[PDB]
RNA sequence: GACUCAACACGGGGAAACUCACUAGUUUAAGACAAGAGUAGGAUUGACAGAUUAAUAGCUCUUUCUUGAUUUCUUGGAUGGUGAUGCAUGGCCGUUUUUAGUUCGUGAAUAUGAUUUGUCUGGUUAAUUCCGAUAACGAACGAGAUCUUAACCUGCUAAUUAGCGGCGAGUACACGUACUUGCUAGCUUCUUAGAGGAACAUUGUGUGUCUAACACAAGGAAGUUUAAGGCAACAACAGGUCUGUGAUGUCCUUAGAUGAACUAGGCUGCACGCGUGCUACACUGAUAUAUAUAACGAGUAAAAUAUGCUUGCAUACUUUUCCUCCGCCGAAAGGCGUAGGUAAUCUUUAUCAAUAUAUAUCGUGAUGGGGAUAGAUUAUUGCAAUUAUUAAUCUUGAACGAGGAAUGCCUAGUAAGCAUGAUUCAUCAGAUUGUGCUGACUACGUCCCUGCCCUUUGUACACA
């Protein structure tokens, strides 16, 4: 048979961002004002899984738990 | 997602295959052979089926 | 009281033999028995084509396998008749011993 | 329970296989990966099928192919092998062996 | 609770299934056969073998291992229901397997096509046959394929005692060039238990009594 | 793929998805093992929402949560492939050929050789099957024998899931018959299935070298080996098949795949030519009603059903699925509810068919022959019916008045006519493979035509 053409360019693969020390952003503690949350705990998962803040909305990463803002 | 074998193939000439080849072609289903023409011809034998006329 | 004895074999060689024997070590235990009764025979049929591939006359061939069963019927205990069946009968022939109590 | 994708064995899994062919000494996987599990096995087919296609391209066990069917068996290499792995006291042995 | 015409299939199916899965595992020992005796107790698979030393391994060792691969390929219902038993074959001479597997395993050594034929013969005639045949087809020596036949003796090819007196194998070698077929015939000594079970020592001969002095 | 016999209802090839190999798109790693590379201050996997895509493929972007050494990478390497090669092979099959053919020992030809004889002028046979002749005398395969089915036996052995009788009780009619229903001496004609007998050209007449053998008559169920099949000898074909195969050698491909899938198309597309078939051209018929009457078969890890949480996940792994009696609904096709069956026990067979038979209508008019092509409506199979799966109802109403040159198959329960079981099968037979029902005419031969075989003869052919 015929060789195709391939005139439409190839789709890239999708890799995952990388941000360092993701956790440690998460908390912070000033000389006063100790451990103090930053984010949302989800209801649904064991304690200590924080769900993102997005734009209008709170989304959990392991259950998929999204709560609507306003 | 995922969208391997989601197909639905409960008949069809690719629900079943040959016990013995694993072809999908000329199977035997009489009796519940299960098995391809060519195979069974082989094998007719040591099965139990004998030629007489 | 009125049991039954029920033997199928594919072979016809050593159903009969086995038959005969029942027969006769039951009589020497002076039981009354019912003769052998031999069932119509039936026969699997399977028709299919040589050559694997697609050309040439196109022949056949006819294959069958046939099946065979008896029937003994007497009066006797169960215990007696059910060790009677393990006399080293040829594993060709299976046998169902069944109460037909009703 | 992350719902990770299909044939990423997690290690429970692993050393859940390693336990079965070391006490019992054989496996019989039929060949085919849209069989849910094992009979003797809680495990993805799937999952049985690379392990042992695995151990088998390490010269652990020897397999051979009657139509439709695996039959694997292992080897004294692999005996040793596992037992590190597995961490047994140097006495227990397979069944078939015994 | 299935009919009898399903079952009797069953069967058959499954013992053409036991029968090509040893001839893998115990190719290189003179395999030779296979009767399976289900009992309601406890099932017993019988082998034969030429060489069965090998066959059963140090202790019974390999023979269990056999005895575990039945038991979770066919028997996976129950846990304790098959055991395996070995048997030598009362005369190799005869049995068309165990030569088609010895000339097999010749020829991939490299030994010439001509004496491992003249050899077989030579031992098949000794061992009391009436007659025997070899054949040899492939790629011998150049590019196009070629068959070899060796005959010595007496041998019948149509009707009836054709089927009853001949024993028959069929194996086959993967050289590095191609595969080779291997055929091998034996007439058995004329005695072949007939219809009513009894030897039938004279196929067709109409032998004539002395009359008595 | 295959191209005279020996390709063309053949690849068991009746393809809606799958099959699938072809067309257009989009995903996956289910890349063993070794070394490296990367990273626990994180190798990598997964995803709600908006865009986006045929798509509810996080396929890919905007956004940021989750996961934990399974992956990732890099240099070798290794499986897989309905990819090429049947002119590289194994195995299997078709054909020469269902004909009657093929070889060996010793002797002889020899008084060089390739080779010859035995294996043959003649009579006979289905047959190198027999008799005879004879530089040949003896052997082996093939033929025949052998195996399966059918036809005869009131003679043997047996009686359930088979029959016939025997004893009652009934409903009806007669100078004992029909049917229904309980119980149950005996027997095997009917039914089923084991073992035996019978046919040898037996007896007459005729033909024949009177040998091998043939013809007519009697008896006999049977006298063309009694009828039909199964198996099948040396050797060949560059015959078909690597698209049946974890049979297999080389070559090609291996992450932008010729691997594995998923979505939508195609294999069926139509100015024409060819092969196997179905329905017809009518009165020895069409339509309607009624009567009588066969043989071989087949049948039971997923989805679905009972009951809740706000189709998703519990509970029952229950009755479910295969053939389906009977009752009720519906013009019909079908629907609803419940029996029996893993089967000589039930579907169902002292009958599951159509040719046949009886009576009436039409009346030689492309007609009440024929039923193509079309329109509208309904129900089942399936996740999905459009290029109309299949069925049901009402309308429409084409060619075709027995077929040119050519050409096929057939000698008896056969041709022809008539139906039916099974295979493939979720749903579809105008096909194949079996089975039964009704049942002729013509010969008892020949080498004219066409093929194959044998002897003699010619050859400059031997890829013949
Ligand atoms: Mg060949
Ligand atoms: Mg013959
Ligand atoms: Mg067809
Ligand atoms: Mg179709
Ligand atoms: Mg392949
Ligand atoms: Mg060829
Ligand atoms: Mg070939
Ligand atoms: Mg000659
Ligand atoms: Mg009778
Ligand atoms: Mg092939
Ligand atoms: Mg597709
Ligand atoms: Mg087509
Ligand atoms: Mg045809
Ligand atoms: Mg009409
Ligand atoms: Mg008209
Ligand atoms: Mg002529
Ligand atoms: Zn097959």
């Amino acid at each position: 048979k015929k060789k195709k053409v391939y005139k439409k360019p190839k789709k890239e693969k999708h890799k995952k961002k990388k941000v360092k020390l993701a956790v440690l952003k998460f908390y912070k503690v000033g000389d006063d004002g100790k451990v103090f949350r930053l984010k949302r705990q989800c209801d649904n998962c064991a304690p200590g899984t924080l769900m993102a803040s997005h734009f209008d909305r709170d989304y959990c990463g392991r259950c998929h738990l999204t709560i609507m803002k306003k | 997602g995922c969208i391997l074998n989601v197909h639905p193939k409960k008949y069809g000439q690719g629900s079943r295959q040959c016990r013995v080849c694993s072809n999908k072609h000329a199977i035997i289903r009489k009796y519940n052979i299960n098995i391809c023409r060519q195979c069974f011809r082989e094998r007719a034998d040591i099965i139990g089926f004998k030629k007489y006329r | 009281r009125r049991i039954r004895i029920a033997l199928t074999s594919k072979n016809l060689r050593a159903i009969e033999k086995v038959c005969s024997d029942i027969m006769k070590g039951a009589k020497e235990k002076n039981l009354n028995v019912s003769g052998p009764v031999r069932l119509p025979v039936k026969t699997l049929r399977i028709t299919t084509r040589k050559s694997p591939c697609g050309e040439g006359t196109n022949t056949w061939d006819r294959f069958e396998l046939r099946i065979y069963k008896r029937l003994i019927d007497l009066y006797s205990q169960c215990e007696v008749v059910t060790q009677m069946t393990s006399i080293n009968i040829d594993p060709v022939v299976e046998v169902e011993v069944i109460i037909t109590d009703s | 329970l992350p719902h990770h994708k299909y044939s990423y064995i997690p290690k429970q899994n692993k050393k859940l296989i390693y336990e079965y062919l070391f006490k019992e000494g054989v496996i019989v996987v039929e060949k085919d990966a849209k069989i849910p599990r094992h009979p003797h096995l809680n495990v993805p087919n799937l999952h049985i099928m690379m392990t042992l296609k695995s151990l088998k391209s390490r010269n652990y066990v020897e397999e051979k192919y009657n139509w439709k069917h695996q039959y694997f068996i292992l080897n004294n290499e692999g005996i040793e092998y596992l037992r590190e792995f597995l961490h047994l006291p140097p006495s227990i042995f397979p069944a078939t062996l015994s | 609770p299935i009919s009898k015409k399903r079952k009797f299939i069953n069967d058959g199916v499954f013992q053409a299934e036991l029968n090509e899965f040893l001839a893998r595992i115990l190719a290189e020992d003179g395999y030779s056969g296979v009767e399976v005796r289900v009992t309601p107790i406890r099932t017993e698979v019988i082998i034969r073998a030429t060489r069965t030393r090998e066959v059963l391994g140090d202790k019974g060792r390999r023979i269990r291992e056999l005895t575990s691969l039945v038991q979770k390929r066919f028997f996976n219902k129950s846990t304790n229901s098959v055991e395996l038993f070995a048997e030598r074959v009362e005369h190799r001479g005869l049995c068309a397997m165990a030569q088609a597997e010895s000339l097999r395993y010749k020829l991939l050594k490299g030994l010439a096509v001509r004496r491992a034929c003249y050899g077989v013969l030579r031992h098949i005639m000794e061992s009391g046959a009436k007659g025997c045949e070899v054949i040899v087809s492939g790629k011998l020596r150049a590019q196009r394929a070629k068959s070899m036949k060796f005959r010595d003796g007496y041998l019948i090819s149509t009707g009836e005692p054709s089927k009853r007196f001949v024993n028959t194998a069929t194996r086959s070698a993967q050289l590095k060039q191609g595969v080779l077929g291997i055929k091998v015939k034996i007439m058995l000594p004329t005695a072949i238990d007939t219809r009513t079970g009894l030897t039938s020592i004279l196929p067709d001969n109409i032998s004539v009594l002395e009359p008595k002095t």
